[PDB]
């Protein structure tokens, strides 16, 4: 389909406790002398 | 253990399970749910960082 025409919505969303979202636990030559 | 099993299992460790240890000992477990996990990976030598922060 073309879809001509589509609106934005710019918020201050994503807000959280810098934590992952996710239930499990966020993850993570040499010298030598002559 | 429990990264282990849970490698057995195919899982990776909730923060839920970290919960049952919520932060425990001395450090904080929690951390291990921190988003920035991978970047703070590279912060090494940031206790003596800290220490040193005084003559800045």
């Amino acid at each position: 389909d073309e879809t001509y025409g589509v609106n934005v919505q710019f918020e201050s969303d994503e807000e959280e406790g810098d934590e992952d979202v996710y239930g499990e636990v966020r993850e993570e030559c040499t010298l030598s002398a002559n | 253990l429990k990264r282990q099993e849970a490698i057995a299992q195919n899982r990776r460790l909730t923060l839920e399970d970290l919960e049952d240890s919520w932060d425990r000992g001395i450090p904080r477990i929690n951390t291990l749910f921190q988003k920035d996990r991978h970047t703070l990976a590279y912060d090494k030598g940031w206790r003596v960082r800290t220490d040193f922060k005084q003559y800045q």
